[PDB]
């Protein structure tokens, strides 16, 4: 090994549905095959109608939707109006598009509801790419996330089946994937705000599924 | 008259009269009072108001553990000279790890204050600073003039009517050098020191300020209710 | 970023119940080549204080310089210069911290290993290493180069932990620094027989020593040794 | 570069250059802004002492700074193009960044801003000019008029009116116009904005420039027939 | 001519004694601190009818627990306000905190003196700045383009302000509530006001602990003047 | 510290007038006589030199300058003013061309840049206008030969003949006369010493007179040879003696 | 080519309880197979209640808490006299690390001191900035050494109560002071025994609403 | 200081004018005459060059008319050392649009830039003005022939017929006369030196004392061409509508 070890962290995700926007994290933050972290926060409560999720650089993003917090009451107060999500994203694409090259490593998620956009979705990553979606994985445990939240999603999701399949899909990401663990951080998105739905230890979640779902045949019981 | 369009100008007679109008800011300015022992530094100020429904305008500004000041006259030129101080202070504290000699202190803001007195464009200081401070040669006070004018005192005071409290502590020099060890009567001389500079108005409980620094005391200020015991 | 060319090896120090004793030989080598042998590698700053440098020796010139010039700014507008309000070696040593770490930052190192070796004005002893990269640490004994690994050891079983340092007198301390100076000698193969010792004491002050040589030197028993493990003759 | 302090406070309390510089706007031509209950109108006078003149090609009062804002002005012409361009950049700057474009009011802040930051600049002078800013912020349909002027402060009017006899023609408007009950309509609208200009311009020929402003970037200048069928109707109810 | 920082031969500099006058013409501002909130209140002004008086903008929020008012020369607090707001918000960037309010007066007026020959001139405009931190509580601050800045139990600025002053200065105590306090601004806004005192020619706001910085509407405002003018008429 | 003066010192008058461009012009007049003559298969420039003393060594100082082998110029003014236009003169006609073009610029481009110096010295901060008119003779592949004028304010025009300074109403009308399409060099030689004379007061001959052509290549002026195309400088100075030779037959 | 960085080993521990926080370090520092210093202190009181340390290359680690108390020093100046909560340090010092992002300082920040109810609170920072707060963290050279250990006893990991076949945990609960330090000492001893550079001393600072204590023992010199 | 020295060029009057400005214009009213006439299929650029003398070279000589580009064209009427600071700056302008757009500059934008240096000299920088009025005359595919003038405030017009310099007052009121919308180059070549003819204060007009200028469509087919009239070209059209 040379150069020191960062924390790199989390695998996020975050899609559309019915009744708003499901975001759901894992909390592991690792340096190397160091385990660092199963407490980090992946989700930055922006404002009442905003969020940013955070994947890659732990400080990288951490520092920077900090930042953009502060730009984005820096526009309220000036506008008189809260910040649109597509306004917001693009702050932070346009900041680290500046940062092009130099090393930043980012992969995040502005997800929010306004007035005249509805609930959305930005992808957001370091080399500069920003993309409105529905649906988005981010982290070394998006493909995990993908597997099982594309097989299982539909847009007429229930609030109560949405909130489960992106805490089962990080909970799948959190098994397979080395880099992905320690809990579950549920947060659900509406006309209203957001709404924070818990903090899910994988230590009791995994074995609470297993039973109640029958799945996880592959684990001994 | 013709001469005072600048700071750059000398009148016939050799003066600068835009320092001396600068000098002129300070007499206006309220009185304080500072003054020293062998074992402590002491600064007494009488703080103004602009009315009854006002604050009473802080007149006293610490600089490090062991230095400090009293202004009077322009309140934000203090700021400017005492954050130079702060940052001087510091400069020799993170770099050398010793703490600034008082003396130096001074012929860094006689030096600061000169340049704006040379120059095109920029003007004087307008205010006057009561600099004291215990270091490793003991006890010192300063007083600090726009003009650049820097001098070590045992006593002194600067502002409006401060020739009382002046003529007090020239009167009182053998007694008050000679308070050792005691602080409270050290601040008993200072505020019956500056008592001598009061017309109609009396020193009350959110109206004075006092500040002291000595051997076993780092720089801290008094006021509100902690000075009611000087009264 | 540098490579040093002229160099000087180990600086050795320890402190006694007194003050501090420090040491380092008079050789500037170009590579193998032992090119200078009048190189002096302590400086003394004022009567309390001497500055052991070991490394590129222009880097080491350089430094002097500074340091003669802290004397000549301490003294402005200063009339307690030579008294309280004199260089100590604590304020000399964060001086030249500063400088070490700024120059590393800046990806430009004076490329040596420094002890600032002295007595406080309170009595207290100092001694403290700085180096290239701006790391510093303070020790009963502090050694650079090959010292550290070879006089370090011999200077600790004199002086292990604080509480040896009052039972430690000036001549027991300054044994043990002239035998890691001959250890050196024996071992590196860039040092020189010939050396510089300098004591600051709290009461008899700054004593410098130039021109000392090692001796006592075992050699004799070299005779019997034959070839390389069989070979009788 | 060049420092000096031009604008600079006097004994009295005020800045003599902003005020010289608003002595400029009152020299310059007849500039009025009307908002109806849908759109917003704006009214130029032109001065008929320059004959020979090539209007195709003669820079048009009334600026289109985005497809959905507009700004006229009274004042030194020359100054205006300066304040129209950097408006201009700032709109596409605006909607480069928060992918929406600009709102009237943040439209008039900066233009605001720009002329408030040259009366305490060293080495430049207030701009000669004041403005009337009109338009439609995105998907929305009330009207919005704003005025600046060289001193920096800037504030919305239900009619306003600057530039040279622009106190005749505000006495006018604030009989006219009624707070409770504005224009119903864009001719009603148009014809309250000829009629204010023809209480001080001359003849109603080539004289006026009328541009429409609807929402939805819905802008459209008039021509000389149809405004001079405004000038024929208004007269001919005046002989009563 | 003459310099911009030249000094007087009283010891006072020029410009800073010319934009003091440009304030004495701008329109009366009055803040009066309590227990319970700190009330502002402005005078809009309007200078003709057909202006529509709501977007007179004369009372600012800078932060959720810091506001301010003007009076003067008003373009002049735009650079001033983006300053305060900027301040507040990168303190909070930099210590996860909300900025003590004297502090953030402190910091608007390092720019005051920042002219020259930096800025041309000084500020022709000054301010009242009030605010609540956990340290010291309810403040309210009078930011001056001179530098200077005073902490004020209550304090009016603009054209009415001597006579205002002197109306303070018999009717603040300490135990004034929030309400006393709002009807007192009121009241004194309508002493001082060239025309007659309604809701759409004066605007009143506040700063409480709990709800953080609120402008008035001015349906609420309307309500205030009218208790006011009957509580009045009752003795 | 620092140059403060970033603003023009030269400013319009209520009447239009741009008072420190006629005052330089005023200079100009007070300054001693000289004057260009075009030929068909010449020009010649001729001018005074006032010398300040008889100790003085009048050779050192050259009013009549070589800008480049084809160009040469003279004033009327202040001489310092002069020396540093030349300067200036020569130094851009390799940086704005020579270095460009590998070769020198036609006369009347030449004579641009130096009016464009002049020119920047009537508008920019801190700096007063040259007080000097130059007369610029020059010949160029393309053009001819050719005279021009330059006046403090950066205004140039061609001339067929002129003077300029002490004497240059009476002068001109003197070239008036003399003046046809049909002169050679030699004549405009003759016809540039006998208007000459008239403004000259004291001594007349090749010390107390500056003249130069610009005439036919010089090959032996050159300095090498082996490059046939070039020929040599058409610009050159006549010496003391040359003429002197010339005032005999006058 | 020149390399400006270095290792100068070591290793730190912070803990929090309910009423308190220590923050714990080895007193020596090494660089390669050499030892330069038996005690040079890298745990440090940096006024306001908060304590400090840097581990991992010296000089980036001595820079950044020279840092740090400087601005202590100057928050007190621009702030009247207000004390520089624990939650205001930590976002201060991610500025400071993160002001670095492209030339960082090689080392592991942890800080300790009790938040505004009075609770004890400990934080701790990556090299480029990235910060939480944690009832427990091990940071330096023999972190990984440390820290499941700490897991398991402080914060009751992997322990299930017994007879509950598994399915109840041990409940999580405050430690005592004197609890906290017998861990600090043995995960020290510890980490000595297995980890070559740790050792010569431990270096204990605690902190209550009384102030900062100081607290050291021997460890063991090979 | 330097304070005492300082002119400021660029400051209002009490009545709201720009002193420099208007004191550059007064200069300008001393300059020669130059006139711009546009047809419907040409334009006319004629002016009157400053009281010539007998031994000024005229034909190799430029005073008053000046190239642009192959479209565009300027008559120049004030200082003639400020006009070509002005010329060179907007002949790279015209260069730096085709460079980057490959196409040939739209007149008004050429126009406009040029307008707006000079703006930039009345508000800052602390220097006088330039002494310069200008008379556009030009070509594009957007508006086609096109006169504009420019003057020291940076304010610029478009124009059928205009005047510049000395006796504009006296001429406009000439041009106002005889001129109408379906005029022809030919017509307009006349008309414009019989105004110079009139307003002018010399005893005759002159060939020496004038410079001339078209552009035409009289190309062959579509193409714009640029003449700048020589010496024996104006005596011949001088002599052809019968002023000498
Ligand atoms: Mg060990």
């Amino acid at each position: 090994d040379c150069k020191i070890k960062i924390a790199h962290g989390t695998t996020t995700l975050a899609f559309r549905f019915q009744g708003g926007i499901i975001v759901a994290v894992d909390s592991r933050a690792t340096a190397g095959n160091w385990v660092a972290s199963q407490t980090v926060k992946a989700v930055i409560e922006i404002n009442p109608f905003l969020l940013g999720t955070m994947a890659g650089g732990a400080a990288d993003c951490q520092f920077w939707e900090t930042w953009l917090g502060s730009q984005c009451r820096l526009h309220e107060l000036r506008e008189k109006e809260r910040i649109s999500v597509a306004a917001a994203s693009k702050i932070l694409s346009n900041l680290v598009y500046q940062y092009k090259g130099a090393g930043l490593s980012m992969g995040t998620m502005i997800c929010g509801y306004t007035r005249k956009e509805g609930p959305t979705i930005y992808y957001v990553d370091s080399d500069g790419t920003r993309l409105k979606g529905d649906i988005f994985c981010v982290g070394s445990g998006q493909t995990f996330a993908y597997g099982v939240l594309d097989s299982n999603y539909k847009w007429d999701l229930s609030v109560e089946d949405a909130l489960y399949l992106g805490k089962r899909s990080i909970l799948a990401a959190a098994h397979r994937d080395a880099y992905s663990g320690g809990s579950v951080n549920l947060y659900h998105v509406t006309e209203d705000g957001w709404i924070y739905h818990g903090n899910h230890d994988v230590g009791e979640l995994f074995w609470k599924v297993k039973e109640e779902e029958g799945s996880f045949n592959n684990v001994i019981g | 008259n013709n001469y005072d369009g600048d700071t750059v100008t000398f009148s016939p007679t050799g003066r600068l009269f835009q320092v001396e109008y600068a000098l002129e800011a300070i007499k206006q300015g309220s009185v304080t009072v500072g003054l020293r022992s062998n074992t402590h530094a002491v600064l007494v100020a009488l703080k103004r108001n602009a009315d009854e429904l006002s604050s009473y305008q802080k007149k006293i500004i610490k600089c490090d553990e062991h230095m400090g000041l009293s202004l009077a006259g322009l309140a934000p030129d203090a700021r400017v000279l005492s954050n130079y101080l702060r940052q001087q202070c510091n400069y020799s504290s993170l770099v050398f790890n010793r703490k600034l000699a008082v003396e130096r202190a001074g012929h860094l803001l006689c030096d600061k204050a000169q340049k704006n007195t040379q120059s095109y464009g920029g003007r004087p200081y307008g205010v006057g600073l009561l600099i004291i401070g215990y270091d490793k040669s003991g006890a010192h006070l300063l007083e600090f003039q726009p003009s650049g004018n820097v001098t070590e005192l045992y006593g002194t005071a600067i502002g409006a009517r401060s020739q009382g409290a002046k003529t007090y502590l020239e009167r009182t020099l053998d007694t008050f050098i000679k308070i050792d060890g005691n602080p409270d009567e050290l601040i008993k001389a200072g505020v019956e020191a500056i008592s001598q500079s009061l017309r109609d108005e009396s020193l009350t409980v959110d109206n004075l300020s006092i500040a002291i620094v000595g051997k076993d005391t780092p720089f801290t200020i008094y006021d509100g209710e902690a000075v009611a015991k000087y009264i | 970023t540098q490579q040093p060319i002229v160099t000087g090896t180990s600086v050795i120090s320890m402190k006694y119940d007194n003050g501090v004793i420090i040491a380092a030989d008079n050789l500037g080598s170009y590579g193998s080549l032992l090119r200078f042998n009048g190189v002096e590698r302590l400086i003394p700053v004022g009567d309390n204080t001497v500055v052991g440098i070991s490394g590129d020796i222009s880097d080491m010139q350089h430094i002097e310089r500074l340091l003669k010039d802290l004397v000549t700014e301490n003294a402005y507008d200063n009339p307690l210069a030579d008294a309280e309000e004199a260089l100590e070696p604590s304020y000399i040593f964060e001086y030249l911290a500063t400088v070490m770490y700024q120059r590393r930052s800046k990806m430009n190192p004076l490329w040596n290993a420094i002890i600032v070796a002295g007595v406080q004005s309170n009595g207290d002893q100092f001694l403290r290493y700085v180096n290239l990269l701006g790391v510093t640490y303070s020790s009963p004994t502090l050694a650079t180069g090959f010292g550290a690994h070879m006089a370090n050891p011999l200077l600790r079983k004199v002086v292990d932990r604080e509480s040896d340092i009052p039972k430690t007198t000036v001549q027991v301390a300054e044994e043990a620094i002239v035998n890691a100076m001959r250890v050196l000698y024996y071992r590196d193969a860039r040092s020189s027989r010939n050396f510089s010792l300098a004591i600051i004491d709290k009461n008899t002050g700054l004593t410098f020593k130039k021109n000392l040589q090692v001796e006592n030197m075992k050699w004799d028993f070299a005779k019997d040794i034959k070839g390389y493990g069989t070979q009788k003759i | 570069g060049y420092d000096r302090a031009l604008s600079i406070f006097s004994p009295d309390g005020h800045i003599f250059q902003v005020e010289y510089a608003l002595e400029a706007v009152k020299r310059g031509t007849c500039a009025v802004g009307v908002k109806g209950k849908n759109c917003v109108v704006l009214g130029c006078e032109r001065r008929s002492t320059l004959k020979l003149q090539d209007t195709r090609i003669t820079p048009s009062k009334v600026s289109k700074i985005d497809s959905h804002v507009v700004l006229s002005f009274s004042g030194l012409n020359a100054d205006s193009r300066i304040l129209i361009e950097k408006a201009r950049v700032e709109a596409q700057s605006h909607r480069l960044t928060l992918e929406d474009p600009v709102t009237v009011e943040y439209l008039t802040r900066y233009v605001a801003g720009v002329q408030q930051r040259y009366t305490q600049s060293g080495g430049v002078r207030p701009f000669g000019v004041s403005t009337l800013i009109a338009g439609f912020d995105p998907r929305d349909d009330e009207p919005k008029l704003y005025q600046t002027e060289p001193s920096g402060i800037y504030s919305s009017w239900s009619a306003q009116t600057i530039g040279r006899n622009s106190k005749t023609v505000r006495e006018f408007l604030e009989k006219n116009y009624d707070r409770k009950e504005p224009p119903a309509t864009v001719e009603e609208c148009v014809k309250l904005t000829v009629r204010s200009l023809l209480e001080v311009v001359q003849t109603g020929a080539k004289n006026i420039e009328i541009t429409v402003v609807k929402p939805d970037s819905d802008i459209v200048a008039l021509s000389s027939e149809e405004i001079n069928q405004y000038v024929t109707q208004i007269e001919q109810e005046k002989q009563e | 001519d003459r310099g911009v920082s030249t000094f007087s031969p009283e010891g006072r500099l020029f410009q800073v004694e010319y934009s003091l006058e440009a304030i004495k013409l701008g329109s009366t501002a009055i803040g009066i601190a309590t227990k319970e909130g700190v009330v502002l209140g402005v005078e809009k002004r309007a200078t003709s009818p057909l202006l529509e008086s709501d977007s007179i903008e004369k009372i600012v929020e800078i932060d959720r627990h810091i506001g301010c008012a003007m009076s003067g020369l008003t373009a002049d607090a735009r650079s001033m306000i983006e300053h305060a707001r900027t301040a507040a918000v990168t303190h909070n960037l930099y210590y996860d905190e909300d900025i003590n309010v004297e502090s953030l007066t402190q910091s608007v007026c390092d720019l005051a003196l920042r002219f020259g020959e930096l800025m041309s001139r000084p500020f022709g405009v000054a301010l009242l700045i009030a605010g609540h931190d956990a340290d010291d509580g309810y403040q309210l601050f009078h930011a001056e383009p001179s530098g200077t800045f005073y902490r004020y139990n209550a304090k009016a600025i603009g054209s009415g302000s001597e006579g205002a002053q002197a109306e303070l200065l018999n009717e603040w105590h300490s135990s004034l509530t929030l309400k006393e306090a709002e009807l007192l601004v009121l009241k004194i806004l309508k002493q001082v006001m060239e025309e007659k005192l309604d809701e759409n020619n004066a605007q009143l706001s506040c700063i409480t602990k709990q709800d953080g910085f609120k402008i008035y509407d001015n349906e609420k405002t309307a309500e205030l003047i009218k208790e006011l003018k009957e509580k009045e008429a009752a003795e | 510290m620092t140059d403060r003066y970033s603003f023009s010192l030269t400013t319009f008058s209520p009447s239009g007038k741009l008072g420190q461009i006629d005052y330089a012009l005023t200079a100009v007049k007070q300054g001693v006589t000289s004057l260009g003559i075009k030929a068909t298969n010449g020009v010649v420039i001729a001018t005074e030199k006032k010398s300040s003393s008889p100790l003085a060594m009048s050779e050192t100082l050259s009013k009549v300058s070589l800008l480049t082998p084809d160009i040469g110029a003279v004033y009327s003014g202040m001489g310092p003013d002069y020396r540093v236009l030349v300067d200036k003169s020569r130094k851009v006609a390799h940086t704005s061309y020579k270095r460009i073009y590998g070769e020198y610029p036609p006369t009347k481009l030449l004579v641009s840049e130096v009016a464009k110096i002049m020119q920047e010295a009537t508008q920019s901060g801190g700096v007063r206008p040259f007080g000097v008119s130059l007369l610029i003779a020059g010949h160029d592949e393309f053009n001819g030969f050719s005279l021009y004028q330059v006046d403090p304010s950066g205004s140039y025009f061609p001339w067929k003949a002129t003077a300029i300074g002490k004497g240059s109403v009476a002068a001109k009308t003197f070239l008036e006369k003399r003046w046809n399409d049909e002169l050679e060099l030699e004549d405009a030689i003759h016809i540039a010493l006998l208007t000459l004379k008239e403004s000259v007061e004291g001594e007349f001959n090749g010390d107390t007179i500056e003249l130069a052509i610009i005439g036919d290549e010089n090959p032996d002026l050159l300095g090498y040879t082996g490059i046939p195309t070039d020929k040599g400088p058409r610009f050159r100075k006549l010496t003391s003696q040359e003429i002197n030779d010339r005032l005999e037959a006058l | 080519q020149f390399n400006p960085y270095g290792d100068n080993g070591g290793t730190i521990l912070g803990i929090a309880g309910e009423d308190f926080a220590v923050l714990a370090g080895d007193t020596r520092n090494i660089t390669d197979y050499s030892i330069n210093s038996r005690y040079e202190p890298k745990v440090f009181d940096c006024g306001d209640n908060i304590v400090m340390s840097a581990n991992g290359f010296a000089a980036d680690g001595d820079a950044l808490v020279k840092r740090f108390k400087n601005s202590v020093k100057w928050y007190h100046f621009d702030h009247n006299d207000k004390k520089l909560s624990i939650n205001s340090a930590a976002r201060n010092i991610q500025h400071l690390l993160y002001g670095k992002r492209f030339f960082p300082y090689y080392v592991h920040t942890i800080i300790a001191g009790l938040d505004e109810d009075g609770k004890g609170a400990v934080y701790s920072f990556d090299p480029v900035g990235s910060y939480e707060r944690e009832q427990c963290r091990a940071g330096g050279a023999a972190a990984s050494l440390i820290m499941p250990f700490l897991d398991n006893q402080v914060n009751f990991k992997n322990q299930y109560e017994p007879g509950t076949n598994g399915k109840v945990k041990k409940p999580l609960k405050y430690l005592s002071v004197e609890e906290v330090i017998k861990l600090v000492r043995d995960s020290f001893t510890s980490a000595t025994e297995r980890h070559i550079q740790v050792g010569d001393g431990l270096e204990i600072l605690i902190v209550t609403k009384d102030g900062v204590r100081k607290e050291f023992y021997e460890l063991k010199r090979d | 200081g330097s304070r005492r020295y300082d002119s400021r060029t660029t400051i209002f009057s009490p009545e709201g004018r720009l002193y420099q400005v208007e004191y550059a214009l007064e200069s300008i009213s001393h300059a020669g005459t130059a006139i711009g006439i546009m047809a419907s299929d040409g334009i006319v650029l004629a002016a009157e060059r400053k009281v010539t003398s007998t031994l000024l070279e005229q034909d190799t000589s430029t005073e008053k008319l000046y190239k642009l580009n192959d479209k565009i064209a300027v008559a120049v009427a004030g200082l003639t050392a400020d006009a070509e600071i002005l010329i060179n700056t907007a002949r790279i302008h015209a260069q730096n649009y085709l460079k980057t757009y490959n196409e040939d500059i739209p007149v008004e934008i050429l126009v406009r830039r040029l307008s707006d240096i000079k703006q930039g000299y009345t508000q800052h920088g602390g220097l006088r003005p330039f002494g310069v009025s200008f008379i556009y005359a030009g070509y594009d595919d957007r508006y086609g022939y096109q006169l504009y003038t420019s003057n020291p405030s940076g304010n610029y017009t478009g124009w059928k017929a205009i005047s510049v310099g000395a006796n504009t007052s006296a001429a406009q009121t000439l041009l106002q006369m005889d001129y109408k919308d379906d005029m022809k180059v030919d017509d307009a070549i006349e008309l414009a030196l019989k105004t110079l003819s009139k307003t002018t204060d010399s005893s005759a007009l002159t060939y020496d004392r004038l410079e001339f200028a078209t552009i035409r469509k009289g190309a062959n087919d579509g193409e714009v061409y640029q003449k700048i009239f020589k010496p024996q070209e104006i005596k011949d059209i001088l002599v052809k509508t019968g002023i000498t």
